RNA sequence: AUGGCUGUUCGCCAU
RNA sequence: UGUCGGGUAAGUUCCGAC
RNA sequence: CUGCUCCUAGUACGAGAGGACCGGAGUGG
RNA sequence: CCCAGACAGCCAGGAUGUUGGCUUAGAAGCAGCCAUCAUUUAAAGAAAGCGUAAUAGCUCACUGGUCGAG
RNA sequence: CUCCUACGGGAG
RNA sequence: CUACUGGAAACGGUAG
RNA sequence: CGCGGGGUGGAGCAGCCUGGUAGCUCGUCGGGCUCAUAACCCGAAGGUCGUCGGUUCAAAUCCGGCCCCCGCAACCA
RNA sequence: GCGGAUUUAGCUCAGUUGGGAGAGCGCCAGACUGAAGAUCUGGAGGUCCUGUGUUCGAUCCACAGAAUUCGCACCA
């Protein structure tokens, strides 16, 4: 235990931590070759197409110190966004320190900064590293001010390496075994060991990478996951060099896999704690949870055909995603789809981007928005969960939208940017604090809003220095209209939208103009008209030819 | 006679203080301690005077520490009340809301004499008839 | 009959209609659910009671009942088809198995439990 | 710009 | 060049319908 | 007459997604 | 219009009632409507544009002096 | 079909 | 078995 | 663009060149028959006659001005 | 774009004395039925398209504007 240091990278790029992440693996393991982030450095076809970790695997690495001894270094990579910020949290609840791989060339940035943040308020001893200084345009001096002034962690004695040679990055892991304390815990004490991830293989079923907190365990123990309670054989296990190799046993402190015949991944879910039969922990590791969704919408295939693939697509990535939430939806227009929940933007963007390439799914998005509570003129409340079910616009009598309380916080020189945005989504400013330059934003926004997605346009106008978090608060009177279109005499539902009231007279002008130009003069004259409830607001008649 | 020097101005409440959007973030970039100065503040302001808005010029330090001047108040609000009414005309001149008597105007002179720098009080009556022209409230002399 | 009558042409059984063709043999099958209304009854009764129409697994989509008061069966809510037919109900030879898949049994209801979906009341 | 249709120019459609 | 169906990558002609 | 590809440079720009200038090489209709 | 100092340049200031009333989430000279006075003066618009969420802030009108003939 | 490959060819 | 020799491999070929 | 026919109680048709009298069927309303509804029977009501004006003692009626309604022609190059 | 017509309750629409905001449908209820329906009663139901103006008073009059619609012009 006193020669196991668990760490994560908090890196950007990319910044050098993930090619850090690389170097790192080639002056120890190896395992052979170094991977280059053309190459498929990261496992995933994600990970892969985007250049990007959106997740890796985990590393576990020995390395000889200078002190002439033998050091097992664990590390995890972290993702660097906040939709996933449980997720991040539960990686770095793993570690007793982080490295912070800062580009000389560059400096810091605010994706890096909030899971720098947290890495602080959990007690992780976070080791500055200053990478790329071979470049021409490296000011490490500079950068190190920037650490020591936005991060406020001590970076004089920071470590500075070569993507191009390598050289620094042995002082990076010299400086790490020295400063990050040795992963705690009893040997002896009862089993705890916290399930990292586990994932599905082809032939030796679904494997869990563990890290140990207390205890040991070996090949025969009979295992306990604690919130299933069902028991299981330890019948293989060992670690990543990144080669996988067995062990007889995992010992307190250490990371590693272990496979026992677990019928699906959800039978070792992510974040629980294994424990052993004969003598079982008597609490559970702190943070277990499922967790859940921010921002909905709905996706409908373009082509009925492809329903059937969508549905066992999203079966698929429910195996391995908590907090994707999804449900039937129909649409007499749209057809038969998907009600999903995401964490935020990004997360319904991953969801997309691997729907559309993974499982080749031409998909129709709907803008994102929530439930409302309706009144009626004979009065009494009903909730709302599809629109096709809202009564008729006659029987209500006050259609009420929730209202979400968003708490954000963002650097000063973007407000401007922010609360332009904020009010465009038709927010109030409930709050304003100010802490030395950077402000504390508390708005109240409708909730069918900021799930039609907002925390990406967040996200882009301030470039991920502004961070959200929203609750539901209150019902209350919508204020956005209801502009039906009637075409010849028919109710079209497909062409109807829902629009703010300032300029619902307008957008039903637009409307008929764009029909207008759809539908030529042809044999009998077509009357196109748009209109809220009973009131025709624009009409226009395509004369027959 | 000094010169300008690192501070914040504001003009308060009276009896009141402490919140957020009023305060706090306000000064409390330059590092104030709201905490202090509300409980300060309002402290010696209840003896100077209550229910008036009173403006206070925080002066903060390196030790980012302050200390504070207390000082003066407004108008339109004294013909409202004089002339019984609630709000303006919306329309001044136009149509009247209210009226006041110039002896009155000469009382509403003698309060803002204090921030009115007005030689003499037929000079301060003529600028507090300024502010009722705009209002919508006349005078009768 | 005939003896010889009979001879050219024995007796012969009369195949019944099995009054459950989305069977199969299976005492049931899970289900889709591509959409729930409230009809009306026959004609000797009246009340708007609870129907659905569930597609099984064998794509021989068909309409079932929803006993019990209330219910959260929604749309894409897939459910677990019981059979047996009903009256007011035209065509409905199929109910909702509560308690199961995705549809919740009955509420507060102490008497019965094995139907609809209710394991013990508080002990 | 090649084709489907049309005598068509044009136009609509496909690429 | 009515509308719908067929044929074609695409059909003011053609075939089947109303 | 002109497409495209490689380099510059995944650089400037960008919260991302995405993504140049200027200049250089090559291969096509 | 001006040697009772012109125009350009130049330096100085440009305040108080008051953030005018209404309106508005906010409207403080500067979204909009109405009013557009009084006080202090060498001068000082409830204000000409930019600007802020609103303030702030910057420049402008105005006037004093330097120069000296257009 | 699935897998290996040094693309010649192999394996179940 | 030995001595040679073809292939990435599977898998061979010469001679004694 | 031009010819010519027509706007009359709720619907469908008369009455107009021969200016003062608005006629018919249907339906609306009331009362009967019938257990009751139809049917049948008796008895009533209801029209700025398309509009803006002109001639006359008097205009559905005669003369012009448009507004919708219907038909017939609109050919040679 | 130029002109006319139109804009009153959820739908379809009356509304001419400048002062009462209406009908039918609709929906709920009462009466009636053995019930439902049909009829009669009643109730809930309004940004009289918006603004400004005229007026003691505006659905009504005036001006500005908006929207719908018709009239002025390529089978595919």
């Amino acid at each position: 235990m006193k020669n196991i240091r668990n760490f994560s990278i908090i890196a950007h790029i990319d910044h050098g931590k993930s090619t850090l992440s690389d170097r790192i693996i080639q002056i120890c393991g190896g395992l052979s070759d170094r991977e280059m982030e053309a190459q498929v450095l990261d496992s995933m076809d994600l990970e892969r197409e985007r250049g990007i970790t959106i997740k890796a695997q985990s590393v576990t690495l020995d390395y000889k110190a200078s002190d002439g001894e033998t050091y097992q270094l664990n590390f995890i990579d972290t993702p660097g966004h906040v939709d996933f910020s449980y997720e991040v949290s539960r990686s770095l609840a793993a570690c007793e320190g982080a490295l912070l791989v800062v580009d000389a060339g560059q400096g810091v940035e605010a994706q890096t900064l909030a899971n720098c943040y947290t890495a602080m308020e959990m007690d992780l001893e976070v080791v500055p590293v200053l990478n790329k200084i071979d470049l021409p345009a490296a000011d490490p001096e500079r950068v190190a001010e920037e650490i020591e002034d936005i991060v406020g962690i001590d970076a004089t004695d920071a470590v500075r390496c070569s993507a191009k040679t390598g050289v620094g990055v042995q002082d990076v892991l010299e400086r790490l075994v020295r400063d990050i304390p040795p992963p705690e815990g009893d040997p002896e004490g009862p089993l705890q060991a916290l399930i990292i991830d586990s994932w599905f293989d082809n032939y030796l079923g679904v494997v869990s990478l563990i890290r140990i907190k207390n205890g040991t365990l070996r090949k025969g123990d009979k295992v306990k996951v604690m919130s299933t309670g069902q028991t299981y054989n330890a019948d293989r296990l060992g670690i990543f060099t990144p080669k996988q190799v067995d062990r007889t046993e995992l010992k307190c402190g250490e990371v590693g896999w272990l496979v026992c015949a677990i019928k699906d991944i959800h039978g070792a879910p992510v974040g629980d704690t294994l424990t052993l039969a004969r003598n079982p922990a008597e609490k559970a590791l702190p943070g277990f949870k499922k967790v859940k969704p921010q921002v909905y919408a709905g996706l409908f295939p373009v082509s009925s055909d492809d329903y059937e693939a969508f549905r066992d697509a999203l079966g698929k990535l429910s195996l391995n995603d908590a907090s994707l939430f999804y449900e039937p939806e129909s649409s007499s227009a749209l057809g038969f789809g998907f009600r999903c929940g995401f964490l935020g933007l990004l997360h319904m963007e991953i969801i997309q981007e691997r729907l559309e390439r993974e499982y080749d799914l031409d998909l129709i998005t709907t803008a994102p928005t929530v439930v409302y509570e309706v009144e009626t003129t004979s009065r009494e409340v009903i909730y709302v969960d599809s629109p096709s079910k809202l009564p008729a616009v006659n029987n209500i009598y006050e259609l009420r939208e929730p209202i979400a309380e968003c708490h954000m916080l963002l650097p000063q020189a973007y407000l401007g940017n922010v609360i332009t945005l904020c009010v465009e989504k038709r927010g109030v400013q409930t709050n304003m604090v100010y802490h030395g330059n950077q402000v504390a934003l508390t708005y109240e926004i409708p909730m069918a809003e900021v799930v039609l997605d907002f925390f990406d346009r967040l996200k882009s106008t301030s470039r991920g220095y502004a961070s959200l978090d929203y609750n539901f608060k209150r019902f209350q009177a919508s204020d956005m209209v209801r502009v039906d279109v009637l075409i010849n005499g028919e109710r079209v539902d497909a062409l109807a939208l829902i629009t703010h009231r300032d300029n619902s007279q307008n957008r039903g002008r637009e409307l008929v103009e764009k029909m207008k130009d759809l539908i030529p003069r042809q044999q009998f004259d077509i009357a196109i008209q748009a209109a809220i409830g009973t009131h025709i607001i624009a009409r226009s008649t395509v004369k027959q030819l | 006679a000094k010169k300008v020097q690192a501070y914040v101005k504001l003009q308060v409440a009276a009896g009141m203080a402490n919140p957020s959007p009023p305060v706090g973030p306000a000064l409390g970039q330059q590092g104030v301690n709201i905490m202090e100065f509300c409980k300060a503040f309002n402290a010696k302001t209840d003896s100077i005077e209550k229910g008036l808005p009173i403006p206070v010029v925080i002066t903060v330090y390196a030790d980012r520490s302050f200390t504070f001047v207390t000082k003066t108040p407004p108008a339109a609000v004294l013909l409202k009340k004089a002339a019984g009414i609630k709000s303006g005309s919306g329309k001044p001149n136009k149509d009247k809301v209210g009226k006041i008597s110039r002896a009155q105007l000469q009382e509403i002179a003698q309060t803002k004499a204090a921030d009115m720098t007005g030689a003499d009080i037929e000079a301060m009556t003529r600028s507090i008839e300024g502010t009722a022209r705009s209002m919508g409230l006349v005078v009768e002399d | 009959a005939t003896v010889n009558q009979l001879v050219r042409k024995p007796r012969a059984r009369k195949v019944a209609k099995s009054n459950v063709p989305a069977l199969e043999a299976c005492p049931q099958k899970r289900g889709v659910c591509t959409r729930v209304y409230t009809t009306t009854p026959k004609k000797p009764n009246s009340a708007l009671r609870k129907v659905c129409r569930v597609r099984l697994t064998n794509g021989f989509e068909v309409t079932s009942y929803i006993g019990g008061e209330g219910h959260n069966l929604q749309e894409h809510s897939v459910i677990l088809i019981r059979g047996g037919r009903v009256k007011d109900l035209p065509g409905v030879r199929y109910h909702t198995v509560r308690g199961a898949l995705d549809c919740s049994g009955v509420k507060d209801r102490k008497q019965a439990r094995s139907k609809y979906g209710v394991k013990r009341p508080k002990a």
